[PDB]
Order: structure tokens, then C-alpha cells, then sequence
């Protein structure tokens, strides 16, 4: 059994078509899991926001500033979000160009099943990913209005 | 011959490399066992699905080198 | 600085040299970076070993070692000092001459390391031993990475004298005392010619007319680092 | 108790009785592992040493115990136990009226004889426990020719003085 | 630097002539002396080796200074230097490789000068001293395995002068015959050659 | 004694990363063994057709009609055999190209993710196979300047005769 140089690759390109997939899957597992997270600390101190509105004026010097202190402690939590975010982010980018070349270059070497299959992955991937950003940055809105009500409060106190 | 040679030391340099990848495979599955994460040993499995199908072709090659 | 007279008298004290001859588990010791022969070799025994130093490979919150070592002979220990090691939290020291349990006594132990430096001066009654037994703790919360422990300078009197060994094959004190003091002569000898040619040597120095400004501009030339030798000699 | 397994029993410091004082207990993953876990707070530990000091390594490796800081944990020493011990009958039964007891040279067995014969030895020295249950039979061919030598055959054997003794 | 080549320095600049030769390299020889009072090593005894070449044995100055030599002592601080050197002990009735050689250099030197009435010109002491000594069986096992050539200049040496030829014979494989095939083996080979062929002449010679 | 858990997502980058530069790795040498297995054997061709044209451009003059004809059509066959092979050797080094890339950004996914040793490893091993491969590279080229060298010679006698 003397295989041609064409069975190598038909074969040898479904190793990284599954691995990169592989990689892929798990950037964006883990991209929507830090997305969810940074999400729900959003929405955290979105309803931190809006509670300290609502208590505004109800509360002593030394209250405030405790409530000040846990807001300051959610901002740094959510820095720390923030550039856990930007690397996760920028590797399932490095994840979505490794698994689209290597579809390419099974495309290229005849075996386009697993091409077509890494392909549907990367749509799949760029969706579910693209559809956590959205609620991330619905979150990050609903925290901006909160943070204006805020301000508008204290300013009109 | 020389160049089977180079391909039979190729399968042998990547048939350990994808075992310890099956070390690594099965340091996961522990780990991420006891957090139950729901959405992730799902995923895993394929992950562990996948990477036995790439042991056993390259096992099947690894035998029809050597047929040859 | 002020500090600093902690050890005091150094001078009737010999330094003595260091063996090591057991370690622990990740754990190691490594060195910072006929007449004329029988002088020499005594010379050479007179001399402080160069700067030596403790490195561990794993630390963790109470990583326990164990190190001996040796001087090749029984020798009366008279001032310590263990520099600073701020990552440590205690160790303890005990020596013997003989064997560990046999004529084995507890020192110190010290838990005080991590914000002074150990000193000890002057023992009294100077104790002798051969062997030295050593056990430190890590502290807690410690972070795993290598740093150096220097074992510091360690002074006492290499021979000893009659009423100072019936407290716990010596040679007689007349030879003894001839050998030191031929060496004595001889590194007088020595002593002024390396003097003489660091006076022949600042000598050879061309003297302009005095501007003592230039005399602080000549720090910012082989010169200086000659002088800097012949006067280390 | 629970290091009857100790395959370090001949160490110095790594025998059962100490490192059991300092409140831990073998649950080795295998057969001949020096493994242990404290009943306080479950600190696991391999690879033991004969040098390592039961309270010593307690104390390094949890500070933070309890047993460690001396704070009043759920022990139970054995001298509680000792001190309110429920008296043992020398026969499974409890029936039998004791003829006879005492010690010897070596006092850390002690032996109550019933009058049926029946003789229990106890390592009262130890926890208590069962050493030597036994009867004594009095168709002995040592008794028997000490009996002849005295002078069907019915011989009768009653205890009334015990004692227990070594070099 | 060994201290035993310093420590017989001082007793080889007592041999009259010494200074002469010594001070042709005057650097050199002014670096051993500044040590003595407190390359180098091989010097106590390449002086000594010059000197011995220099000075032969058809004239006084050789057989006074050999016979001097005899008479203080050197040639067995010479031997036990090498005895040291080569773990090798008497038959009782890298430096190291340089040493060894500087010292079979200068044994040759004083038995046959020129290698570097002469069969009386060496008295039988000598003879019955060298009988006793370490050279024959670290030789024999230097034969069973630079310092090569010195060794069959040593070779040439001890056969040229009549009164040091019994000493060639073995105390049962003769010198020659094993010389004869560790060249064969090796097969620097004509002088190889041409040295064990007087060599066997030797042996044949004395036999 | 010595002693003897919801994983962050570095983890799970060092882990997932660790994956791919290794069998991107793997794909990388498996394409730089294919790649070489067809520049050997189309080198096999191109001397296989070097040396029919040596044999015939020294034997011209000396054979008929017929035995030049059946020459000529066993070099019209490995002329054949060769440039089909090269054209698929074109499409294997077009491969290896995407391989090497992969195994470039691959390494510098492992970079981004901290796992720095799979990096260096992945790239380390890109330059070995870019030897082997300029390498038989080379070889090709080499065989191919023969094979040029004897078609020039066998039209240079052609012509003569
Ligand atoms: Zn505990």
C-alpha cells in the first residue's frame, strides 16, 4: 500500500481542520464565558449605580463614601475584566484567521469536507461570539445610563 | 528507503506527541469534571473525540509505512 | 551603620574555612562571584574563604532543610554572624565534634532572621566542635522563587591551648609558635617590600602645579586601578 | 487505630502513636502509601520522613488548625476513655464468680481465673482489650503424673492465687 | 605548580654551573626565584636537563657533576618525584603526563648526553641504585599501553653506556620483543623503527 | 512530608493553544515529508529522462527510423511523467505555504496566551522544515539544470547529424 502524496494531505490537512476547530471552540467558549462574566459584573454595578441614586441623600458622609469604595473596587474589577477581555478577544481573532486558513488549505489539498465543516464552524463561532458582544455592550449601555442618572442626581442634591 | 525511513521517525516523533496530548486531554477532563460547567464537557468530549480519531489515523499510517 | 559595632575585637580571632559535606533535599551550596611551603600552607589557613551562599530550588510556607558542614578538625567557635536574609522566617544551629546525638547541643533559634541579621559575639566559654548542624524554616506565604543565603564569616582559634581543651595529639606550643613567627618574619619581608614598591609606585606619579579640582576630575585610566592593587597589597 | 497499615513503624518519629496524637489518621490511596489526613482539618500529606515531628509538620503544613493552636476541638484523648472504661466480665457470658487475680513481675497483663476454670488475661498496660482467653485443663499428662507421683480418675482444679512473670 | 619541582629547585642551583645555564632565560628564571622565596614547573628540571646535555661525559665536568648527583641525592628525589607522579612504587628488595616526561628527559640526558673509556665513566652505585628503584616497572607498564620519543630517547640512552645495559633485562617477555610488536602494531615510525632495532641489538648484545 | 476549582481562562488558553501548535506542527513536517516524497520521485523522472537522453544523443546516427522512434516516445513519456508530477508538486509546495504560515500565527497565538515554550517550539521547528524543504528544493532545481543540459546536447547533435 504504497500511498501517493495526495492521500497524505487529504488526510494529514483533517489534523489541523479539527485542531484549529478545537482552538476555536474553545477562544470562543471562553470568550463568551468572559463576556458573561464581564456582563453580569456590568449589570452588577449598573443595579450598584442605580442604588446608590436611589439612596442618595438618605445617607450620612461616611456611608457614601463606603458605597464610593465599593464602587472604586467594582471599577478596578472591572478594568481587570476589561484587559482579561482585550486578550481573550484578540486570541479567538488569531483563533477565527488560524481555523479560516487551514480551511483554506484544505480546500486546496481536495479534502473540503473538513474545510466545509471548519468553514460552518467559523460562521457558527463568529455568531455566538458576535451575539455576546451585543448583550455586553447592552449591558455597558444600560451602565452609562444608570452612571448619567447618577451624576444627575448628585449634581440636582 | 531512506525516505520511508524519515516518515516511520515522523510517525514515531508524533504518536508520543499526540499521547501526551491524550495526558493533557485527560488532565482536563479531571479538571474541569468537578466544576460543573455544563456547557464545557460537552465540547471536551468532541475535543477528546476528535483527537482519538487523529491518534488512530495516525496509528493506521503508522502500520502502512511499515507494510511498505 | 550605627549597628555596625555589633562584632567587635575581630582581630584575635582567625577566620577559618569552610567544608561542606551534607545538604538537604532542593537545596545547595555554591561560592558568590621545606620551610617556605609549611609558611605558605599556614598563611593559607589564615585566610577568609571568598563569599559563599546558600540557593534553594523549591521554597514553600515552612520549606524545612538541613545542612552540615565541616572545618577538618576540632576548633574553638568564638563570634558568629548570619547576614540578612529577609525571604526566611527562623533556623536554628547546633554543633558537636564527634556525632550528632553523641555530643550534640542546641545553639540558637532564631526566628528573627527575615528583618535583622544574626549576631552573636563574643562566646564565652568558647565551645569546640568539628561538625555543624543547621535547620530552617521557610516562611509563610512565601513566593517560589531562588535567592542566595550567604553563611557570613565564621572566626575562632584553630589551635588550641591546654586549658582550653580539657573543657569537652596537639602539637607543643614551642614549634608551633616558631613556624607562626617565621611566618611572621616573612610576611614582615613581604609586608615592606609591596609597601616599598606602592611608595616607588605613587612616586612615579607626575605632580602639575596643584589644582585639587583636577585631583577630584581624575575620577570621571590604569593608573588608579594599579595603585588600587598595590595598595590591596 | 487506624495506623495499624504503617509501613514506617521501625522510624523514630513516623510511628503511629505520636502522629496520632497530633490528631491524624491513615487513608492511603494504596496499600503500603505513608499517606494521612487530619481529623480537624484534613491536611494530606505523602512521603513522610523519620524525622518529621508530628506537632512540627502539624503546625507547618496548617497553622491554622485548631488542634494546632490549641483552641477546643471535638478530641477525645484516651485517658477520658481510660478513666470512664465500662468493666470487662472475664467471660463472654458475665456469670462466672471470680476466684482469684493479680499481677507478677510483670503487671501490664492482668488475669482473672473463674471457678469453672475459665481464665482471661487483659493488656491493661494498653487500651483494654481481650489478650489471652483460655481454660485450664485439668487432664494435663504434666498434672496427671504430678497427681501420681502424689501416690477412671476425676480431678478437680480451682484457682486461688495469680501471678504473671518475666525476666 | 607542583611544590615538588620547586622544593628540588633549590637543591639542583647547589650543583656548580647551574647559574650558567640557568641564566639564559633570564625572565623565566627570575619568575621560579621570586617563587621559591615567595611552563614553570617543567623549568627545575629542563635547567637541569640543559645542564646534563651540555656537560658530557668525556670530559670532568659530566662525571663530577653525575658523581656529585650520586653523592647528594638528586637522582632519588628524582625517582620518588616519579614514583609519585606515576603511582608506581619501587621494586623493594595532564601536568603529571609533562612531568613525566621533563623527568624520563632528563635521566636520559644523564645517562647519555649526547642523546639530547665511557662504560667506567659511571660507576656501579648507580647501577645497584637504579636496581632499586621505580623505573622498571612504571616503564613495563608505560610499554603495555612527545613522551613516546622521549622514552626511546631514554631507550637509545640507557644502552649506549656497556655499565647501564644489565638493567635491560627483565627480573619473562624480553624489552625488545615487546617493543618489537607494540611498533608493529602502531604501524615518527622510522625513528620508531631505528630505535627499537638498536634496542634489540642491545638485548642481543647483553644476551 | 510534602502535600500532595473553576479554572480562569488563561489556563484554558495555555491548554487550548497547546493543542494546535503542536499538530499544526505535526500537519507542518507531514507536509514537508509529502512536498519531498514528490521531489524525489519526480527527480527519479527528470534523472530517469536525463540519462534516456544521454543514451540516445550518444547513439545517434546509429540506430534506424524505428528504434529513434520507440527512443523518442519513451522520452516523450517520462517528459510526461515529469511534468505531471512537477504540476502536482506545485500545488504540494502551495500547500507547504499555508503550513508554514500556519504554524507562524499559530506560534503567535501561543505567544499571545503565555504559553511561550509551544512559540519557540512551533517556530523553532518552521525554520527546520524550511531547510529540509529549501533543501530538496534545491535538489529539484539541480536535476532540472541536468535535464536542461542533456536536451540542449541532445538537439546540439541532432542538429549535427
Ligand atoms: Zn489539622
Amino acid at each position: 500500500h504504497s500511498l501517493s502524496s495526495e492521500a497524505l494531505m487529504r488526510r494529514a490537512v483533517s489534523l489541523v481542520t479539527d485542531s484549529t476547530s478545537t482552538f476555536l471552540s474553545q477562544t470562543t467558549y471562553a470568550l463568551i464565558e468572559a463576556i458573561t462574566e464581564y456582563t453580569k459584573a456590568v449589570y452588577t454595578l449598573t443595579s450598584l449605580y442605580r442604588q446608590y441614586t436611589s439612596l442618595l441623600g438618605k445617607m450620612n458622609s461616611e456611608e457614601e463614601d463606603e458605597v464610593w469604595q465599593v464602587i472604586i473596587g467594582a471599577r478596578a474589577e472591572m478594568t481587570s475584566k476589561h484587559q482579561e477581555y482585550l486578550k481573550l478577544e484578540t486570541t479567538w481573532m488569531t483563533a477565527v484567521g488560524l481555523s479560516e486558513m487551514a480551511a483554506e488549505a484544505a480546500y486546496q489539498t481536495g479534502a473540503d469536507q473538513a474545510s466545509i465543516t471548519a468553514r460552518n464552524h467559523i460562521q457558527l463561532v463568529k455568531l455566538q461570539v458576535e451575539e455576546v458582544h451585543q448583550l455586553s455592550r447592552k449591558a455597558e449601555t444600560k451602565l452609562a445610563e444608570a452612571q448619567i442618572e447618577e451624576l444627575r442626581q448628585k449634581t440636582q442634591e | 528507503s531512506r525516505k520511508i525511513r524519515k516518515q516511520l521517525v515522523h510517525h514515531k516523533q508524533q504518536l508520543n506527541l499526540l499521547k501526551a496530548k491524550q495526558k493533557a486531554l485527560v488532565e482536563q477532563m479531571e479538571k474541569e469534571k468537578i466544576q460543573s460547567n455544563k456547557g464545557s464537557s460537552y465540547k471536551l468530549l468532541v475535543e477528546q473525540a476528535k483527537l482519538k480519531q487523529a491518534t488512530s489515523k495516525h496509528f493506521k499510517d503508522l502500520i502502512r509505512l511499515r507494510r511498505t | 551603620e550605627g549597628s555596625f559595632t555589633s562584632l567587635t575585637g575581630l582581630l584575635e580571632v582567625e577566620p577559618l574555612h569552610f567544608t561542606c559535606v551534607s545538604t538537604s533535599d532542593g537545596t545547595r551550596i555554591e561560592r558568590d562571584d621545606g620551610l617556605a611551603l609549611a609558611i605558605s600552607h599556614a598563611s593559607h589557613f589564615l585566610q577568609p574563604p571568598p563569599h559563599q551562599s546558600i540557593i534553594i530550588e523549591r521554597m514553600h510556607s515552612g520549606a524545612r532543610r538541613f545542612v552540615t558542614l565541616d572545618f577538618g578538625r576540632p576548633i574553638l567557635l568564638t563570634d558568629v554572624l548570619i547576614p540578612t536574609c529577609g525571604d526566611l522566617a527562623s533556623l536554628s544551629i547546633d554543633i558537636w565534634t564527634l556525632g550528632e546525638e553523641v555530643d550534640g547541643r542546641r545553639l540558637v533559634v532564631a526566628t528573627d532572621i527575615s528583618t535583622h541579621s544574626l549576631i552573636l559575639h563574643d562566646l564565652i566559654p568558647p565551645p569546640v566542635c568539628r561538625f555543624m548542624k543547621i535547620t530552617v524554616i521557610g516562611r509563610y506565604g512565601s513566593t517560589n522563587a531562588r535567592a542566595k543565603i550567604p553563611l557570613g564569616f565564621y572566626y575562632g582559634h584553630t589551635y588550641i591551648l591546654p586549658w582550653e581543651s580539657e573543657l569537652k595529639n596537639q602539637p607543643e606550643i614551642d614549634q608551633h609558635l616558631a613556624m607562626m613567627v617565621a611566618l611572621q618574619e616573612d610576611i614582615q619581608c613581604r609586608y615592606n617590600l609591596a609597601c616599598h614598591r606602592l611608595e616607588t609606585l605613587l612616586q612615579s606619579i607626575d605632580l602639575p602645579p596643584l589644582n585639587s579640582a583636577n585631583n577630584a576630575q581624575y575620577f570621571l585610566v590604569e593608573e588608579d586601578s594599579r595603585v588600587f592593587s598595590a595598595y590591596q597589597d | 487505630e487506624t495506623f495499624t497499615s504503617w509501613p514506617h513503624v521501625g522510624y523514630r518519629w513516623a510511628q503511629p502513636d505520636p502522629m496520632a496524637q497530633a490528631g491524624f489518621y491513615h487513608q492511603p490511596a494504596s496499600s503500603g502509601d505513608d499517606r494521612a489526613m487530619c481529623f480537624t482539618c484534613s491536611v494530606c500529606l505523602v512521603c513522610w520522613e523519620p524525622t518529621d515531628e508530628p506537632w512540627s509538620e502539624h503546625e507547618r503544613h496548617s497553622p491554622n488548625c485548631p488542634f494546632v493552636k490549641g483552641e477546643h476541638t471535638q478530641n477525645v484523648p484516651l485517658s477520658v476513655t481510660l478513666a470512664t472504661s465500662p468493666a470487662q466480665f472475664p467471660c463472654t457470658d458475665g456469670t462466672d464468680r471470680i476466684s482469684c487475680f493479680g499481677s507478677g513481675s510483670c503487671p501490664h497483663f492482668l488475669a482473672a481465673a473463674t471457678k469453672r476454670g475459665k481464665i482471661c488475661i487483659w493488656d491493661v498496660s494498653k487500651l483494654m482489650k481481650v489478650h489471652l482467653k483460655f481454660e485450664i485443663n485439668a487432664y494435663d499428662p504434666a498434672i496427671v503424673q504430678q497427681l501420681i507421683l502424689s501416690g477412671a480418675m476425676e480431678v478437680s482444679l480451682d484457682i486461688t492465687a495469680l501471678s504473671i512473670l518475666q525476666q | 605548580i607542583p611544590a615538588h619541582s620547586l622544593a628540588a629547585f633549590g637543591l639542583f642551583l647547589r650543583l656548580p654551573g647551574y647559574a650558567e645555564v640557568l641564566l639564559k632565560e633570564r625572565k623565566h628564571a627570575q619568575c621560579l626565584l621570586r617563587l621559591v622565596l615567595g611552563v614553570l614547573p617543567t623549568l627545575p628540571f629542563h635547567v637541569l636537563r640543559s645542564l646534563f646535555s651540555t656537560t658530557p661525559l668525556t670530559t670532568d665536568d659530566g662525571v663530577l657533576l653525575r658523581r656529585m648527583a650520586l653523592e647528594i641525592g638528586a637522582l632519588h628525589l628524582i625517582l620518588v618525584c616519579l614514583s609519585a607522579l606515576s603511582h608506581h612504587s619501587p621494586r623493594v628488595p595532564r601536568l603529571e603526563e609533562e612531568h613525566v616526561t621533563c623527568l624520563l628527559q632528563v635521566l636520559a640526558s644523564y645517562i647519555n648526553p649526547v642523546s639530547s673509556q665511557n662504560s667506567n665513566a659511571l660507576p656501579s652505585v648507580l647501577l645497584e641504585l637504579l636496581s632499586q628503584s621505580c623505573l622498571i616497572p612504571a616503564m613495563s607498564s608505560y610499554l603495555r599501553n612527545p613522551l613516546y620519543r622521549a622514552l626511546l630517547e631514554l631507550l637509545r640512552a640507557i644502552a649506549s653506556c656497556a655499565a647501564m645495559v644489565p638493567l635491560l633485562l627483565p627480573l619473562q617477555t624480553s624489552v625488545g620483543t615487546l617493543l618489537a610488536k607494540m611498533k608493529t602494531c602502531v604501524d615518527l615510525v622510522p625513528d620508531i623503527q631505528k630505535t627499537a632495532e638498536i634496542v634489540y641489538a642491545a638485548t642481543t648484545s647483553l644476551r
